[PDB]
């Protein structure tokens, strides 16, 4: 349901996902919903309500004063086009609101609006797979379900336009970048790694955990449950999958598991003792060899 | 009463009058910005007073 | 576009897309790109 | 049409329309309403004047 | 990943951690970041100043239909309720702009 | 006889199609296109833009009413349905009650406008400010839906229920 | 866009520029203005459409 | 993962200018799955030498419904007893 | 985390003058941004040709003899050239505009076949003759039942009789009565609709069996150096069509599903194995048999497909995760 | 029937749809999601449009109900919504368990007779039978005489 | 497909001895107006083929669908209001057989005819479940079985 | 407070304004506008002259409702017993309201 | 882990493949990559630049856009209909018959109907047809 | 006319060309949690104070009674009120005045009970009276905020909530002369 990026995204598609991985003040002042904004203070001379916008030079803006409990507007709507530049002061409202003009980059200043924006909504993003749920009772309330899964393993690179042309129709420099990609991210892992152990030794644990000791024992079960399913999944898909895993050595593994069977499954009958079945019993004499090590 | 004279200049002063009147109020209220320039005072004030005239006199 | 070329023709397929007297399209109606 | 053309940008303060398209379409199609409504007094079924002798043709 | 202990030294005596990491990826761990995907995206200028996209100026399809549909419905209008059809032959001058055209 | 009345139908069935477009290209941008602070406090927008939501919404109502009363009285008059004659069923009540179901709101729609017309053009020219711009709005809309319960006051004389007449006069 | 200026303060008029707020032996006399030349108003633009249809046109 | 939103923006080190200097963003980083409020009532007091904010919880709602059957005896005893009384007189 | 604590030491009215100092970080230099990012942009080519309402000054035009040449594929691709047809027919298609295929940063792939490629024949790896017969009598049978269902029997049942059908009644609780073509639809709109029905419903059956019978592989033969096997397959008319396809763009790896594999059709010893050409992202449905396949190459072709199938699609064991990936070495250099 | 009529042309409308979208996805060669959704959605649309004819059948349960006066109005003074409820699920519980596991009624019947139901009145049947029945009975009478 | 459509067509023009010129006017602007919403279609699907695809793209897409839906089911409502309260004659004299015609057509056929529907409907949900994991070419024969 | 924490739209549904503290200084996570127009048209608010004339034509129509159509419903076919009684009844709930005959009593103001 | 083993092919661009993990070709060429894996997108980048440019709006398919003939008789004809209507709707409305034919078809199963004659052609011959039922 | 030019067509460099080096990026990192972060923006209001200045005393140099005085004798005429005041006094009634601010107040026109008011409000409020009302800016203010920086406000034009009755205009003019055909080009 996320769109593959690296094949679809060329301008518009580019920004809103630029956006959602980064959330650059003016790459979600490009995405922000119309619905609603996050409010500010009120605009004073100290305190300028700081209206933002993406390197425009003028924006149209209206005044209502100082919004109150009983009545959601203060003052009379008066609309004022706002130039880049210097503050202005609403005068009915005496309202000090000041233009941001933002411009693309990554410099600390952009840092000190980042709290400005509310966070871009990750619900309506990627494909859906519901036209539109048809109840009465849920018109304006829940957004869209979805059938499918969204994956999350997914790491976003910003790419210059005409590097990733390059990307596109030279497979080897792609591969080549993402090697050099995936190195990068393990490195900044471990070096976050060793950020966190340097400052739990210079600072010591936020505390204990306020669990309790049947949770503690369960959560300790779970986890050995989950290495055990995990430990049968690994070698029943490895059974599964023999005939495509190895090719050459295949028509020995077949025909030993075949000879053994028949003299287990004819003239016979199989009691089997603890968890051991038929099928883990044909694995087992598929790739003999190989369990004959660990 | 009923389909008559009277309901006829009810329907047209409601609507010929009202509406009209509102209509062309609006047209030199944003006169301006339909058209680009400034109304003419005096065709404006005999339109206003023949126009308003009319509708009573009908 | 008549006696004054505002198109050009070559990023145009086909030259003709408006009511013009000064173009003619780079491929020629009897021109066939072959392989 | 005018009206709301007109302000629905400014007032509601919205770029264009919700539809353009629609709108375009709806601008080019009133006339052949008005037309057709205005039409009705002056054409008839019955096509041939009262002096019109029919009957020779 | 693997890091050298005189590394570790060198930069723990050049920077001494005085605050957390808040990234979200100091919490993963290495088989997570082994199952984790590299992805691209191209930075360009941008235009759209908006959520919606960027659209055309001009529906000349658009336009035409909505002539289509009123030539149609006078047309069949005049053809069915008044039982009409046009004399297309008094029009001369307009039927050769047509032909013409 | 075929001929106006046809004409007539088929063109009021045009400016029903018509009336649909522009009320859903209307309405679709007032609910989806509102800026950050028009979203829901209709209060703050002009009254005549008010008053255009609340009669696109009116007509969005009673358009499709009235195109299925066009569409049985095209039906009646070319096919021969009996849908208004009293032989076999049918009664010239039931098209009145739907056309006056038409007829009202129109009226109430259309006249509503000008209202706010005048109260935009009046408060720039005293340089004050309006005198109920809450009451006035909640007036407008308590007006038309008041609208949609004057059917009957335009058929009194049809010869209704006693009981169908003083309610239809109560509420005019 | 327009950006020239066309209009600021002006007085000598009928108020003098001079300081004869506590002046006794100055009185103003707002009946005696001297002429002056009249600033018709600012005339419609016209279009350049040439230029125009440089501007709109499209490639 | 934040409680306090103020503790949130208190000194981030995961900025995206910070980010700008790796070039890899990670979708575990999502601004809307960052933090969120705990639901609970909190009010900000005038303390004695800085804001306070109290955490007002009115109700713990994690209740067993076999204590909603501990308490609803009495009210139907009691309905049961009316009823009865209505009935005899 | 006693928070109210926190905020009684954390924004106090006293350090106003200093609590919004926006300050840029005396932080690490890193050379790639802050010495390489500044440098590459300071050589960025200016030029003064701009357009004086819409260019940049630093707006340079690329030379397309700069621009990347294909190396991409060893194939041509005709698409680019279109097709003469077309041409007779004026067409205009996104593939054939010029500025489309002007691209600005990259070279356009070659539409002709690289100059490398030989387009002599080698030997036949497999074959399945009876495949043709068999997909022509499928399609001569989804053509006649086409041309029954919707016309035989819809042209006397609409056109030589009077009563309807029972199931044109069983839901109508209305008088009997008999139907005739001859008072209905006077204003002949039912007449083109048919018409247009009928045709695109065939067009699109026709399109619709092709494309199904299209994906499996008739007849192949690895070329002389095996490196553009030449396969056809099933065509539309029911006849062959003859197709390339390049030694590396075909595989066989495991489904995205991992739980599938038992359910996969070449698990079965007499079933189908696909190979996907990956630089068309073409599929060539060979039969999983050996009577159908040459037994002097086929090893070859399994060693040429069989890359990705491999342990790392079942996973790593206790004793193999120790081996996972290769170890980043980092600080043991400075 | 115009109810009928507005279904049919609402259905061409949604094949008209669906033809487009088929025509597009073979001219593509890869689907998509949302027009996979829509057009699941004006299928289902249309399947919700099909059953139509069942007015006979909602009129019969709302025009039942809508019958009742008020109780205090005193015409019946029974009111058995729920306690009809909770009874007749007890009701049919007690069928549904003597239908299953005990004595089930004989369906068997002949089936080669000519108007072997056509029974006509008689002392065994009353002669209490339609008023205008007769005409019925001589025909079946005559019809007896043919086939015997 | 071409020669089907103009044998069609030539054959039903020939029943029906239409006049050419008239037939033509009407068939040339409804094919006007049939390639102008096909070509407005198309041309929008094209926009959206790449670097167009929004989230508010999307919302807008889903919003028209939707108000297309309610639009058009708007005068079947009108219509089925009309029809449940039904008008006919006196029931005291005039029309008497209106107590016992229930016209309630019985549902044992109605499950039979609509069966169809709810196949396409199924088929339907399970080309949307399966086109996450399958192919273009895997999923043609659900298109064409769907298609007929 | 809860639930505008966990679903803000349904607040906005609501109509609940936003009940987070915003005193700590930093914006909230989600800011809405309000949609007190529910809170507005009531007897209790600005909509107080609209909802008491709204509330007024209602107890007329309920009393239409009440005694003008659903009666009319009960009764539809010729009965064997006292349908001449039963026909009375309905239309005497019917043809007896006040508002039609309460005139009589003040006479000589007309 | 598993390492490619080997590549076979002349095009030394290919040996590419020989220095990358199968997973990491199965991550950067299948599931998520399956439709892109191994592609030069030469179509992707040429679908995207031609939707950029304001082209004409008229399209007919996804392969090929409109018909130019048909396009241009279209506006033709839709321009002067539109023009014969307006100036007889606005102005010659006075003599409907000097101005207006008399024409119409009938159903098949009835009679022919008197005006039922063929269009400019009237002064020659008379037209006849047979019903059916 | 230029001819066509597309923005795509040309080569950008918004991000770095290279990647970093892992030892480059160790020592980011462990610099990155050394150092303390610039803070975000804070909306909260540190030390609020009397916007429009001090409020009127009870009794002093200018009382609000007087303000009260003002608005039953406000008035509009046709021409401008040669009833000049003495600058002097104006400077007495509002101690801290310029006197030649004074100068430019009493060749205002204004009744001198309004022009005291207005000289008052300048003072207090430091309005610039110098400064020509136009269609761009309606006034400009000096101030000095509590970061001691002397900022300038330039309070514009509003409108009675009909935008397409605001005269937008870029130019220090009273007419409105400019008709841009879309109000939102940039969307
Ligand atoms: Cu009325
Ligand atoms: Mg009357
Ligand atoms: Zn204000
Ligand atoms: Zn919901």
């Amino acid at each position: 349901r996320m769109t593959n990026t690296t094949e679809e995204a060329f301008d518009e598609v580019s920004h809103e996902w630029q956006a959602l991985v980064t959330s650059n003040p003016f790459d979600l002042n490009v995405f922000n919903y119309l619905e609603n904004t996050q409010t500010s203070n009120f605009g004073t001379v100290d305190n300028p309500l700081v209206v933002f916008t993406s390197e425009t030079p003028f924006r149209y803006v209206g005044c209502t004063g100082q919004m109150n409990e009983d009545d959601y507007e203060g003052h009379e709507l008066l609309f004022f086009l706002l130039r880049e530049g210097s503050l202005q002061r609403c005068m009915g409202c005496g309202q000090v609101f000041k233009l941001v003009r933002l411009r693309n980059e990554y410099s600390p200043e952009m840092d000190y609006y980042l709290s400005n924006f509310h966070p871009y909504e990750m619900q309506e993003m990627g494909e859906s797979d519901t036209t539109v749920l048809m109840s009465p009772y849920k018109y304006a309330s829940h957004y869209e379900y979805t059938q499918f899964e969204t994956p999350s393993n997914m790491v976003y690179s910003m790419v210059n336009p005409d590097e990733h042309d390059r990307l596109l129709v030279d497979p080897a420099y792609r591969m080549e970048r993402t090697k050099a990609l995936e190195e990068k991210y393990k490195v900044y892992t471990s070096s976050l790694r060793e950020v966190e152990k340097q400052f739990e030794e210079r600072y010591g644990r936020a505390g204990q955990i306020n669990i309790s000791k049947v949770t503690y024992s369960t959560l300790i079960d779970v986890e050995k449950a989950v290495l055990k399913m995990d430990r049968l999944f690994r070698k029943v898909a490895k059974f599964e999958n023999r005939a495509f895993i190895d090719r050459a050595n295949h028509s020995r593994r077949e025909k030993r598991m075949l000879e053994r069977a028949q003299q287990r499954w004819d003239s016979n009958y199989s009691f089997f003792t603890g968890s051991l079945t038929e099928e883990e019993q044909k694995y087992r004499d598929y790739y003999e060899t190989e369990l004959e090590a660990y | 009463m009923h389909d008559t004279f009277y309901v006829v200049a009810h329907f047209h002063i409601m609507l010929s009058g009202a509406a009209m009147t509102g209509i062309f109020s609006g047209i030199y209220y944003y006169f301006n910005a339909l058209f680009g320039v400034k109304y003419s005072r005096m065709f404006g004030y005999m339109h206003l007073i023949y126009y308003s005239g009319g509708q009573w006199v009908a | 576009c008549i006696y004054q070329a505002y198109q050009n023709p070559l990023r145009h397929i086909n030259t003709g897309h408006n009511p013009n007297n000064v173009y003619e399209d780079i491929v020629m109606l009897g021109d066939y790109p072959v392989q | 049409g005018g009206f709301a053309n007109f302000l629905i940008p400014y007032h509601v303060g919205s770029k264009d329309v919700a539809y353009p398209r629609l709108n375009s379409i709806g601008f080019w199609i009133q006339p052949c309403g008005y037309i057709l409504l205005a039409k009705i007094g002056f054409l008839r079924p019955q096509f041939w004047r009262y002096y019109d002798k029919t009957s020779f043709s | 990943t693997v890091i050298n202990s005189e590394f570790l030294t060198y930069l723990k005596s050049n920077y001494k951690i005085s605050f957390s990491a808040s990234n979200i990826v100091k919490y993963l761990s290495d088989k997570s970041v082994n199952n984790s995907v590299i992805l691209y995206l191209r930075k360009n200028k941008i235009f759209n100043k908006s959520r919606y996209s960027r659209n055309r100026q001009t529906y000349r399809t658009g336009a035409y239909w909505c002539l289509y549909v009123n030539i149609i419905a006078v047309v069949a209008f005049y053809f069915w309720f008044y039982k009409f059809t046009m004399n297309f032959g008094y029009l001369w001058w307009l039927l050769y702009s047509l032909i013409l055209s | 006889g075929v001929g106006s009345q046809d004409i007539l139908i088929l063109s009021v069935v045009f400016a029903g199609i018509s009336t649909t477009i522009s009320f859903t290209n209307l309405l679709i941008t007032r609910r989806t296109l509102a800026m950050p602070g028009l979203r829901h406090r209709r209060v703050l927008m002009p009254f005549v833009t008010i008053s255009i939501f609340l009669t696109l919404r009116m007509l969005a109502t009673i358009t499709p009413v009235l195109g299925a009363a066009v569409i049985m009285m095209a039906f009646d008059r070319h096919w021969q349905t009996t849908f208004f004659e009293y032989a076999y069923g049918g009664d010239p009540i039931l098209s009145q009650h739907l056309f006056w179901f038409f007829g009202h709101p129109e009226v109430y729609v259309l006249i509503i406008p000008t209202f706010g017309f005048i109260n935009m053009i009046v408060p720039h020219n005293n340089t004050r400010r309006v005198a109920s711009k809450h009451h006035m709005i909640w007036a407008i809309y308590v007006m038309a839906y008041m609208g949609y319960l004057v059917w009957g006051h335009h058929m009194y004389l049809v010869g209704l229920d006693h009981r169908s007449r003083t309610m239809y006069s109560t509420i005019t | 866009p327009y950006t020239k200026k066309h209009d600021d303060w002006v007085f000598d008029v009928t108020m003098p520029s001079q300081n004869y707020q506590t002046d006794l032996t100055v009185n103003i006399h707002p009946e005696n203005k001297k002429m002056h030349v009249m600033k018709q108003v600012m005339r419609q633009s016209y279009w350049d459409a040439e230029h125009d249809m440089a501007h709109e046109y499209d490639y | 993962m934040f409680r306090w939103l103020f503790l949130y923006w208190y000194n981030s080190t995961d900025t995206p200018s910070a980010i700008a200097k790796v070039n890899l963003w990670s979708y575990i980083n999502l601004r809307l799955f960052k933090a969120r409020l705990s639901s609970s009532i909190a009010y900000y007091i005038l303390g004695l030498n800085n804001l306070e904010l109290k955490k007002l919880k009115i109700f713990y709602k994690n209740t067993y419904f076999d204590y909603i059957y501990l308490k609803s005896i009495p009210c139907l005893f009691l309905i049961i007893f009316f009823t009865n009384l209505y009935l005899f007189l | 985390s006693d928070p109210n604590d926190f905020y009684r030491d954390a924004y106090r009215n006293e350090n106003r003058w200093i609590d919004q100092s926006v300050f840029t970080p005396k932080t690490s230099k890193m050379t790639h941004y802050d010495v390489e990012w500044p440098k590459e942009l300071a050589s960025r080519p200016v030029t003064k040709k701009f357009h004086h309402d819409k260019g940049y000054k630093y707006d340079v035009t690329t030379p397309y003899d700069q621009r990347y040449n294909y190396v991409a594929d060893r194939l041509g691709h005709p698409e680019i050239l279109g097709n003469p047809f077309e041409r007779l027919m004026r067409l205009e298609g996104d593939i054939y505009h010029p500025n489309y295929l002007d691209q600005p940063f990259v070279k356009v792939p070659n539409a002709n076949p690289n100059a490398s490629l030989n387009f002599e024949e080698g030997e036949v790896l497999y074959e399945n003759t009876r495949l043709l017969e068999w997909a022509k009598f499928w399609n001569y049978s989804v053509v006649v039942g086409y041309l029954w269902c919707a016309y035989f029997v819809p042209y006397n049942i609409f056109f030589k009789t009077h009563m309807p059908l029972e199931h044109a009644y069983d839901n109508l609780f209305f008088p009997y009565f008999q139907h005739t073509h001859f008072l209905w639809d006077n204003n002949a709109l039912h007449i083109p609709t048919v018409g247009g029905v009928a045709i695109y419903a065939t067009y699109i059956a026709l399109s619709y069996i092709n494309n199904i019978w299209k994906d499996y592989v008739v007849r192949a033969q690895f070329s002389k150096d095996k490196e553009l096997l030449f396969v056809t397959r099933v065509s539309p008319f029911g006849t062959t069509e003859e197709e390339v396809y390049e030694v590396a763009h075909l595989e066989h790896l495991p489904p995205s599903v991992r739980s599938g594999v038992k359910d996969l059709s070449a698990q079965d010893a007499d079933g189908l194995v696909d190979v996907t050409c990956m630089s068309s992202q073409r599929s060539l449905v060979f039969y999983k048999g050996d009577q159908y396949w040459n037994p002097k190459v086929y090893n070859d072709f399994i060693n040429q497909t069989s890359n990705l199938w491999t342990r790392n699609y079942t996973g790593y064991n206790r004793l193999e995760v120790q081996n996972s990936v290769e170890q980043v070495k980092i600080g043991f250099s400075h | 029937a115009i109810c009928l009529f507005a279904k049919f042309w609402h259905f061409v409308f949604i094949f008209l749809f669906w033809v487009f979208f088929v025509l597009r996805i073979n001219e593509l060669g890869r689907i998509r999601y949302p027009l996979l959704v829509a057009n699941v959605q004006n299928f289902i649309i249309i399947y919700i449009m099909s059953w139509a004819y069942m007015y006979p059948w909602l009129k019969f349960i709302f025009r039942k109900y809508l019958d009742v006066p008020y109780y205090w109005f005193y015409l019946n003074g029974r009111e058995l919504g729920i306690r009809v409820f909770f009874t007749d699920l007890k009701l049919f519980f007690y069928g549904i368990t003597n239908r299953l596991f005990d004595f089930n009624p004989s369906s068997i019947k002949f089936e080669k007779y000519p108007f072997y139901y056509w029974i006509n009145s008689s002392q065994l049947t009353e002669f209490n039978q339609y008023r205008k029945f007769v005409i019925r009975d001589s025909i079946i009478y005559s019809l007896n005489n043919y086939i015997i | 497909g071409l020669l089907l459509g103009l044998s069609s067509i030539y054959y039903l023009m020939y029943v029906r001895l239409l006049p050419f010129n008239k037939i033509i006017f009407a068939w040339i602007l409804v094919a006007m107006f049939l390639y102008w919403l096909l070509s407005g279609f198309v041309f929008f699907v094209k926009k959206y083929q790449y670097s167009k695809f929004t989230a508010a793209i999307q919302r807008f897409w889903k919003r028209t669908y939707i108000i297309f839906w309610v639009i058009e089911a708007g005068t079947f409502s009108v219509f089925f209001y009309l029809t449940l309260n039904a008008s006919s004659e006196p029931v005291y004299m005039y029309d008497q057989i209106k107590i016992y015609k229930t016209h309630l057509f019985s549902w044992r056929w109605f499950l039979i005819k609509l069966l169809p529907s709810v196949s396409i409907i199924l088929l339907g949900y399970y080309l949307q479940l399966t086109l996450k994991w399958n192919l273009f070419n895997k999923q043609n024969t659900i298109v064409l079985l769907i298609t007929l | 407070y809860e639930l505008f924490v966990d679903h803000p739209d349904l607040a906005q549904w609501t109509g609940t304004y936003p009940k987070v503290d915003s005193s700590h200084g930093f914006p909230f996570y989600s800011t809405y506008e309000m949609y007190r127009d529910f809170q507005e048209n009531t007897l209790n608010s600005d909509g107080s002259f609209a909802q008491w004339i709204t509330l007024v034509c209602g107890i007329y129509v309920i009393h239409v409702i009440y005694n003008y159509m659903i009666p009319y419903y009960w009764v539809s076919t010729p009965l064997k017993n006292d349908e001449f009684t039963r026909l009375r009844m309905k239309d005497y709930i019917a043809s007896t309201v006040l508002e039609e005959v309460y005139g009589i009593s003040y006479a000589e103001w007309g | 882990m598993n390492r490619f083993f080997k590549v076979s092919s002349k095009y030394q661009y290919y040996k590419y493949l020989e220095q990358y993990d199968a997973a990491f070709l199965r991550k950067y060429q299948s599931e998520t990559h399956w439709y892109l894996g191994r592609r030069g997108a030469w179509k992707n980048l040429v679908i995207k630049y031609a939707g950029d440019h304001i082209s004409l709006e008229e399209e007919h398919n996804v392969k090929y856009k409109t018909h130019l003939s048909f396009v241009y008789l279209s506006y033709r004809l839709a321009w002067v209909l539109f023009a014969y209507v307006l100036i007889y709707n606005h102005f010659l409305l006075g003599d409907i018959g000097k101005t207006f034919n008399v024409g119409e078809w009938d159903h098949r199963l009835k009679p022919s109907a008197e005006r039922d004659y063929p269009t400019r052609y009237e002064s020659l011959y008379i037209l006849d047809r047979t019903q059916k039922w | 006319r230029a001819g066509p030019y597309n923005p795509n067509r040309y080569k950008d460099y918004y991000i770095p060309r290279t990647l970093p080096k892992n030892e480059e990026i160790v020592e980011f990192v462990q610099s990155q949690h050394s150092v303390p972060a610039s803070p975000i923006r804070n909306q909260r209001h540190i030390n609020p104070v009397r916007e429009s200045g001090p409020l009127p005393s009870y009794d002093g140099t200018y009382t609000m009674e007087d303000i009260r005085a003002v608005f039953y004798n406000t008035t509009v005429g046709r021409d401008y009120c040669y009833c000049q005041m003495d600058p002097e006094e104006i400077m007495r009634r509002v101690p801290g005045i310029t006197r030649k601010e004074a100068e430019f107040i009493t060749k205002l026109g204004l009744s001198p009970q309004e022009q005291v008011d207005f000289a008052y409000i300048a003072y207090n409020i430091g309005l610039d009276i110098f400064y020509f009302t136009n269609q761009m800016f309606v006034a400009r203010q000096v101030v000095t905020n509590s970061k001691g920086e002397k900022v300038e406000v330039l309070w514009n034009a509003q409108c009675y909530e009909d935008i397409a009755q605001l005269n937008v205009g870029f130019a220090p003019v009273l007419e409105s002369v400019d008709y841009h055909w879309e109000i939102f080009l940039w969307a």
